[PDB]
């Protein structure tokens, strides 16, 4: 399994070391938001050899520490157009350079605007709803700037009806996304002390309890 | 460098129907040097076919791979709802290795008369900022759903913002969250707030009610 | 610069014979002796003898005289001792080393070493033992997992290169001893690629490979 790093927010004219915990290369693969994958470079820690695509040459250094076995890129001298999700993937050699196992991915967000904290918003379950099947309740996340914010319920337990909506731009550069869950546990409820949120840039975690109003 | 064409793109097909994906190459590539990949809604792409013929270790052999020289075709003999994904043909044949434009498969099963709920503002961001109401439309197929906010029985402008999640891997259904952020003070005589839904699902516009 | 590659842990019986073979990787025994050097376990080096294949001459220390024959085959360029008539007190690691002549007999390049273990007890197989990684450990830095090697008698047993901690074997109730191998992986979840845990036993010649699973 390939485990990567977390959403660097840098400024147009900076430097990002994306770390893929790593006879097998690591090839890196861009994907601009809502677009289609590219190639960026390849290394082999067994030999230290590195290769890069022509466009990204003079701005990228892909290295790896074979002993501690962890590979990194370092896209220095980057503009605002490189705001994209970057994957790390396993080579196979010469005639078999298809990308077998992939990394989770690390969204670099590069523009000098701000970093803002996930202000979590009221839940407030509707009273008279379904006759038991789906009592819908959701703790909303509005007013934050840099994505990601993962919001699991029951700190990763309730995984059966956690609907998450993609963040959409508001009037400011900040965007907001909404998390909802369905409970059959109508009155009282068993576990209602829930709604963990993790913000990778701000590092602020907020947990709140749902109450039927 | 090889620019490459793909299939038509979004495809609507019932489960149990064969699906064909094309991958024409502008420049000639080797008869067997192209690999078809599949990326699920929100995840990392997983290898489906390598060499345009062989299958990835642990990939169900519905996903047949064929084609040679210029046109490469990926044919999915049977379709389940856990196939809804984006497929890219990468030609690791030339240099640099050029990924395909990508095709989106949409499995055409049900029309899912939707479930509409309101989550009207409560006294936590009615004690700072700008409040926002919201309209949840849970379990609905397909994406052809439009919601217009109704305020005190009076229709609203384009100050909404609707976000729709991708179809679930098993459910294959599309849920929505139309939002109406407002000026934090403006909650005086507007006694009721509602979202009006027009869908293939359910005869009428299903409007709603806040009061409280 | 000639690397010296030796042989592997002979287990013999009190009253036997061991031909330790030091190989001159290169094909080249030049004007260069092989001197042999004992080291009793947890002790300090001695001298045992010297040869020159170029001239066939051999010399031995007084104590080990009448029990040791140090020979070499210049053509195939491989040198051997043959400690015949040995007791239980010669259980020690034996090195082979390169001379320099008359006034320059300092031991330049050395061999890896070959532990002779001499007592009529047994030979027993490296029974590899459960790994079982701890669940709730570090927050990613070091997810520790190790495949243990217990219940074997004659050492050595190679096991498991960046966090392979190996512990020296310690005597149990029986003459058998056990040692433990551990590694730290940054991939805590699924803790997978370590399905080798290759072990090599020089006497038994039994190799066991196992896969680690996070429980």
């Amino acid at each position: 399994q390939l485990v990567q790093s977390g959403a660097e927010v840098k400024k147009p004219g900076s430097s990002v070391k994306v770390s893929c915990k790593a006879s097998y290369g690591i090839t890196w693969v861009r994907q601009a938001p809502g677009q289609g994958l590219e190639w960026m470079g390849r290394i082999i820690p067994i030999l230290g050899i590195s290769r890069s695509v022509q466009k990204f040459q003079g701005r990228i250094t892909i290295t790896a520490d074979k002993s501690t076995s962890t590979a990194y890129m370092d896209l220095s001298g980057l503009t605002s157009d490189d705001t994209a999700v970057y994957y790390c993937a396993r080579e196979g050699g010469s005639g078999y350079d298809f990308f077998d196992y992939w990394g989770q991915g690390t969204l670099v967000t590069v523009s000098s605007a701000s970093t803002k904290g996930p202000s979590v918003f009221p839940l407030a379950p509707s009273s008279k709803s379904t006759s038991g099947g789906t009592a819908a309740l959701g703790c909303l996340v509005k007013d934050y700037f840099p994505e990601p914010v993962t919001v699991s319920w029951n700190s990763g337990a309730l995984t059966s009806g956690v609907h998450t909506f993609p963040a959409v731009l508001q009037s400011s550069g900040l965007y907001s996304l909404s998390s909802v869950v369905t409970v059959p546990s109508s009155s009282l409820g068993t576990q209602t002390y829930i709604c963990n949120v993790n913000h990778k840039p701000s590092n602020t975690k907020v947990d709140k309890r749902v109450e039927p109003k | 460098e090889i620019v490459l064409t793909q299939s038509p793109g979004t495809l609507s097909l019932s489960p149990g129907e064969r699906a064909t994906l094309s991958c024409r190459a502008s420049q000639s590539v080797s008869s067997s040097y192209l690999a078809w990949y599949q990326q699920r809604p929100g995840q990392a792409p997983r290898l489906l076919i390598y060499g345009a013929s062989s299958r990835a270790t642990g990939i169900p052999d519905r996903f047949s791979g064929s084609g040679s020289g210029t046109d490469f075709t990926l044919t999915i003999g049977r379709l389940e709802p856990e196939d809804s994904a984006v497929y890219y043909c990468q030609q690791y044949g030339s240099s640099p290795w050029t990924f395909g434009q990508g095709t989106k498969v949409e499995i055409k099963r049900t029309v899912a008369a939707p479930s509409v709920f309101i989550f009207p503002p409560s006294d936590e961001q009615l004690k700072s900022g700008t409040a926002s109401v919201v309209c949840l439309l849970n379990n609905f197929y397909p994406r052809e759903a439009k919601v217009q906010w109704k305020v005190d029985n009076a229709l609203q402008s384009g100050n909404s913002q609707e976000s729709v999640t991708e179809q679930d891997s098993k459910d294959s259904t599309y849920s929505l969250s139309s939002t109406l952020t407002l000026s934090k003070a403006d909650y005086e005589k507007h006694k009721v707030y509602a979202c009006e839904v027009t869908h293939q699902g359910l005869s009428s516009p299903v409007t709603k009610s806040f009061n409280r």
